[PDB]
């Protein structure tokens, strides 16, 4: 998951700004980590450079 | 400046709108006229012809005349020192006419070569009207065939073909460095076409195996884009963050499942309007009439394409207003 993507990425629920909690990174993308909302405080995982931003339905 | 666009017969509505959308984004249109597979544009600005999917040829027009005035225009039209040839489209005795017109050019010092010409003189004959000019662009038909969906490393049936996928990205009017979103991206047909034209592609899909395979398809074509796991009903994106949306919706397989896509159409309609920039466009493919879900949008184009006899595709161009 590219870092420049955080500039247009928002929470799928409340559409608020997301924060990245990097576990594993690369020169061009984020490999492992979490995505946390600044309003909902909803969590979204990043595995093999893929963020799972699907609603918790 | 006058340009003739010789359009593909596939869908003239898409073919015409594709030219007009890119022309309004790249430059300024004084006027235009349609005549079957011919589109005449009085245009100034940047050339966008290499992007076109439903245009076969682009010619810069020198003159418009009748068949009897043809020899006189070939006595006036500028001559060059590079190798040239004449190519006639329309009517009968085409090869004889090309040889005759080539001889008129030679009379004024032209170097005619059929094998290796650098310059191509174009004559389009339609209902005793001759459009004379110089070939500006000719689309390489082999390029879409070489990108056939069955040739990608991650294959899924019912993928949108490269030609239609490129036309739809173009209909959004998205430019190089701008963002095109496909929120139900599948194997990445729309993402591939956008990336090949220099647009920044963003794909979304709700099945993990599919987003992984899509990412491999982008790698395969050498495209720089982002593929995320998400739902098109709840876009994980900021307001006014994307310039264009191009997507193929799930199709109804049975009339017994009528109303099951109502929520998907309602949620995406609101989500697309939120996420699109002002005056932004969504080019969408459905197999049902969705006018009622997109009343919040201006419908710039609606066309139909019967594919199987069981399947009739509806193609819309929606504009945020
Ligand atoms: N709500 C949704 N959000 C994200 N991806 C979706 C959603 N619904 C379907 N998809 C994906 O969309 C892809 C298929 C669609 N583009 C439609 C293809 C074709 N018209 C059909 O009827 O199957 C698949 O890869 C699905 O996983
Ligand atoms: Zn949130």
């Amino acid at each position: 998951m590219k870092r420049k993507l955080l500039e247009i990425l928002a929470c799928p629920l409340c559409k608020s700004e997301l924060e990245v909690e990097v576990v594993e990174e690369n020169e061009e993308e984020i490999i492992s980590g979490k995505l946390v909302c600044s309003s909902c405080r909803a969590e979204f995982p990043i595995e093999d450079g893929i963020p799972d931003l699907r609603p918790p339905e | 400046m006058k340009f003739l666009f010789y359009l593909s017969a596939d869908n003239l509505e898409i073919a015409r709108k594709e030219v007009l959308v890119l022309a309004e984004r790249y430059g300024w249109v004084e006027d235009y006229q349609f005549e079957e597979r011919l589109l005449l544009l009085d245009y100034a600005g940047e050339k966008f012809f290499e992007r076109l999917a439903y245009t076969n040829e682009v010619t810069k027009i020198y003159d418009i005349c009748s068949v009897s005035e043809l020899e006189q225009v070939f006595s006036e039209i500028p001559v060059y020192d590079r190798l040239c040839c004449v190519r006639v489209k329309g009517g009968k005795g085409k090869t004889a006419l090309e040889r005759k017109l080539g001889a008129l050019l030679w009379k004024r010092g032209a170097k005619v070569s059929v094998s290796n010409p650098e310059i191509v003189y174009k004559v389009y004959i339609q209902d005793d009207k001759c459009y004379v000019g110089l070939l500006e662009f000719e689309r390489d038909t082999r390029q879409f065939f070489l990108r056939r969906p069955d040739r990608r490393p991650f294959l899924m049936p019912s993928a949108i073909k490269p030609k239609l996928a490129r036309a739809l990205v173009n209909l959004t009017g998205v430019l190089e460095g701008e963002t095109l979103l496909d929120p139900m991206c599948g194997t990445g047909s729309f993402l591939i076409e956008a990336g090949l034209m220099g647009i920044n592609p963003i794909g979304i899909d709700f099945i993990e195996k599919i987003v992984r395979g899509c990412r491999v398809n982008l790698e395969y074509y050498g495209i720089e884009g982002s593929v995320l796991l998400g739902d098109a009903k709840n876009l994980p994106l900021r307001d006014e963050s994307v310039r264009g949306i191009a997507t193929d919706y799930p199709y109804l397989r049975s009339t017994k499942a009528a109303g099951t896509l109502d929520e998907l159409y309602s949620k995406t309609s609101e989500e697309f309007e939120r996420v699109l920039k002002k005056g932004g466009r969504a080019a969408i493919v459905t197999n049902i009439d969705v006018e009622s879900f997109f009343s919040n949008f201006e419908i710039e184009m609606k066309t139909e394409e019967r594919v199987h006899g069981s399947l009739t595709r509806r193609i819309y161009l929606l504009r945020r207003h």
